C-alpha cells in the first residue's frame, strides 16, 4: 500500500513529505540503478530488494497490499493480524521509515541527472 | 522484460537514448502520480495502468517477465508464441514504444521537480 508507506515516513520524519523521497538519489522514487550515492539513498535501495523478496510470495503486490499497523508517538509497529504477504511488506516499509529518520537529508541529492550520476 | 522494453524504445526512437524517458514528466520512468504534462508523459501513464492490469494475472510480473517480440525496420511485433502474461506485457510495451515515436519530446519536461509539478 503505497499510501500507508507515506504515512509511515510522516510518522518518523514529520518535518518532511514523501515527495522529498519521491526523487532523491538513484534508488529513492522507484527504479534504481548505479551506486546509492548516499546512506539515505542506500535505504531506498534496500527498500527495493525488500520488495523484490516480498514479491516472490504468491500474488503479493507490495504496492497495493493493505497491511495492518499503528503509529504511536513516532513508533512504528506492524500488527499480527497480517498474513504472509501483508506481514512481509509491512516490515519493509517499516524498516525504510526508520532508515529514513536516521539518515541525513542532502538537498543537493534531490532531482539529480540519473543519466549523469547513476550509470 | 525491461531489457526487452528498452530495446523496443531503441527500435522506434533511434535518435534518443532510453535514459531520456527514465525521468520525464510525472509518469515516465518513476512510479507516477499527478496530472500528465504532455502527450509523452501521458503515454507513460497508459503504460503504468497497462502493467497494473497485467498484474491481475497470477504470477505475472511485467518487469521480470520475458516475452518474444520482433523489431524489424521500425515495426514492433509480439509473436503468437506467447502465453497470457507475456502476451499482455509485450503488447503493453509495444503500444508504449509506438506512443513514444509520435509524442513530441520536451526538454523542459525532463527531470522536473515532482513535489511542485505532480501532486
Ligand atoms: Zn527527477
Amino acid at each position: 500500500n503505497r499510501w500507508q508507506f507515506k504515512n509511515m515516513i510522516s510518522c518518523t520524519v514529520p518535518s518532511r513529505s514523501w515527495w522529498d523521497f519521491a526523487d532523491y538519489g538513484c534508488y529513492c522514487g522507484r527504479g534504481g540503478s548505479g551506486t546509492p550515492v548516499d546512506d539515505l539513498d542506500r535505504c531506498c535501495q534496500v527498500h527495493d530488494n525488500c520488495y523484490n523478496e516480498a514479491e516472490k510470495i504468491s500474488g503479493c503486490n507490495p504496492r497495493f497490499r493493505t497491511y495492518s499497523y499503528e503509529c504511536t508517538a513516532g513508533t512504528l509497529t506492524c500488527t499480527g493480524r497480517n498474513n504472509a504477504c501483508a506481514a512481509s511488506v509491512c516490515d519493509c516499509d517499516r524498516l525504510a521509515a526508520i532508515c529514513f529518520a536516521g539518515a541525513p537529508y542532502n538537498d543537493n541529492n534531490y532531482n539529480i541527472d540519473l543519466q549523469a550520476r547513476c550509470n | 522484460n525491461t531489457y526487452q522494453f528498452k530495446n523496443m524504445i531503441q527500435c522506434t526512437v533511434p535518435k534518443r537514448s532510453w535514459w531520456d524517458f527514465a525521468d520525464y514528466g510525472c509518469y515516465c520512468g518513476r512510479g507516477g502520480s499527478g496530472t500528465p504534462i504532455d502527450d509523452l508523459d501521458r503515454c507513460c501513464q497508459v503504460h503504468d495502468n497497462c502493467y497494473n492490469s497485467a498484474r491481475e494475472q497470477g504470477g505475472c510480473r511485467p518487469k521480470q517477465k520475458t516475452y518474444s517480440y520482433e523489431c524489424k525496420a521500425g515495426t514492433l511485433s509480439c509473436s503468437g508464441s506467447n502465453n497470457s502474461c507475456a502476451a499482455t506485457v509485450c503488447d503493453c510495451d509495444r503500444l508504449a514504444a509506438i506512443c513514444f515515436a509520435g509524442a513530441p519530446y520536451n526538454d523542459n519536461n525532463y527531470n522536473i521537480d515532482l513535489k511542485a509539478r505532480c501532486q
